């Protein structure tokens, strides 16, 4: 009982209207599906893009092609005459179907618990916080069980490609004997937090 | 310019097709990582990871649909644009590891390439300044909001005291290859 990801129709213009020193052209297509709260609301965006330019656009909150440049302007009509019914549609068809038939069941069960490690690298300590998913994750420094709100700075989170994620997390700290620094992770893989200590 | 607000998004999918070459690609993505892509000379779908195919299908034949598609449609923009061709980018590279390093417990190097366009590139490892083929593996092109691509590669390592690495790219907009290089 296997289930089928759908996928967004790529419509095609009409014809006939109105290697690294060749040059290339390049041409995408973009069907991005937004969702919030579960599917109770959902947003349809397709992109036409020429190089770099997108010049035509369908939009479920405008609810039928645009021209996006002047490159667009008689894309949008042909569009709109031949695949706007069609386009409208795939939004149950299409993005509500993968999501509720499709991430409910994967993506959205999928849980990476974090590892967590402190180094030392006048002066701050670092938190490695690695390998965890998905995203949504909260980081707190503590001092002899005291919250430091700072120095506390964080790197951008970093996206590993493999459907997990790592952040770095460092605190401005002196060590004085014989202090206790801890690193507090709460994560929805974690029912209770994984914390690591550090001491002079 | 300005980003759409949302708690998910899927790309169902991304397309890319260039000419001349008959180079092209197609995914799907879910909150930003892929989940698979149609290799189109074979006609089978990829899954990023092999768990994802074990109770979903995707029929590669959409994938197919979409590059037919795309190949007509870049026929038509190329002459309406008055045969503008696309500009080389010049790409930019980091490299850290997945987990933390220590002694003799293996590990992946991450090479994270950005501003790719088009999407053709070599991305490759060098150890002590020899090349390394084993234990390699790379993404798709994933999208970003600006029409570019950014792309990973992976190595396999075993962190010691007497390991040098460097991620080399190749492309297009780069004149020479450049050498990012990596040391614990
Ligand atoms: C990626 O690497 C391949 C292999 O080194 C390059 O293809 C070679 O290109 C040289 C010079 O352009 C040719 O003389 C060889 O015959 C090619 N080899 C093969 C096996 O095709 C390719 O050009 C590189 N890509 C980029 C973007 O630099
Ligand atoms: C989320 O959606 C459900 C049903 O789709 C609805 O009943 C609920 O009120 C929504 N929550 C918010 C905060 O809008
Ligand atoms: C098109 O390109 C040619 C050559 O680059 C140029 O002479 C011409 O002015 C451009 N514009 C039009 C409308 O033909």
């Amino acid at each position: 009982h296997l289930v089928e990801r759908l996928y967004l129709v790529c419509g095609e213009e009409g014809a006939g209207g109105g290697g690294g020193s060749e040059r290339h052209f390049v041409h995408q297509f973009k069907g991005e599906c937004y969702f919030t709260n579960g599917t109770q609301r959902i947003r349809l965006v397709t992109r036409y893009i020429y190089n770099r330019e997108e010049y035509l656009r369908f939009d479920s909150d405008v609810g039928e092609y645009r021209a996006v440049t002047e490159l667009g302007r008689h894309s949008a009509e042909y569009y709109n005459k031949q695949y706007l019914e069609r386009t409208r549609a795939e939004l149950d068809t299409a993005c509500r179907h993968n999501y509720e038939e499709t991430e409910v069941p994967t993506s959205l069960r999928r849980l990476e618990q974090p590892n967590v490690a402190i180094s030392l690298s006048h002066n701050t300590l670092v938190c490695s916080v690695t390998d965890f998913y998905p995203a949504k994750i909260k980081v707190r420094w503590f001092r002899n069980g005291q919250e430091e709100t700072v120095g506390v700075s964080s790197t951008q989170l970093i996206r590993n490609g493999d459907w997990t994620f790592q952040v770095l997390v460092m605190l401005e700290m002196t060590p004085h004997q014989g202090e206790v620094y801890t690193c507090h992770v709460e994560h929805p893989s974690l029912k209770s937090p994984i914390t690591v200590e550090w001491r002079a | 310019e300005d980003d759409i607000e949302a708690d998910h998004v899927g790309f169902y999918g991304t397309t890319v097709y260039q000419s001349p070459g008959d180079i092209g690609q197609y995914t799907h993505e879910f909150d930003g990582d892929e989940l698979f892509y149609v290799d189109l000379d074979k006609k089978k779908t990829v899954w990023r990871l092999p768990e994802f195919g074990q109770l979903i299908l995707f029929e590669p034949q959409g994938g197919l649909q979409n590059i037919a598609a795309e190949k007509h449609n870049l026929g038509i923009l190329t002459k309406r644009s008055n045969f503008t061709p696309a500009t080389n980018e010049a790409p930019q590279a980091t490299v850290f590891p997945k987990s933390p390093v220590l002694l003799g417990q293996p590990n992946t190097l991450i090479c994270f390439v950005d501003n790719i366009f088009p999407p053709v590139i070599n991305i490759t490892w060098l150890r002590n300044s020899k090349s390394v083929t084993d234990g390699v593996y790379e993404t798709s092109f994933l999208v970003n909001r600006d029409h570019s691509f950014h792309k990973l590669s992976y190595l396999t390592f075993i962190p010691s005291d007497d390991d040098i690495y460097d991620c080399k790219v190749e492309h297009w907009g780069l004149e020479e290859p450049v050498l990012k290089h990596w040391e614990p």
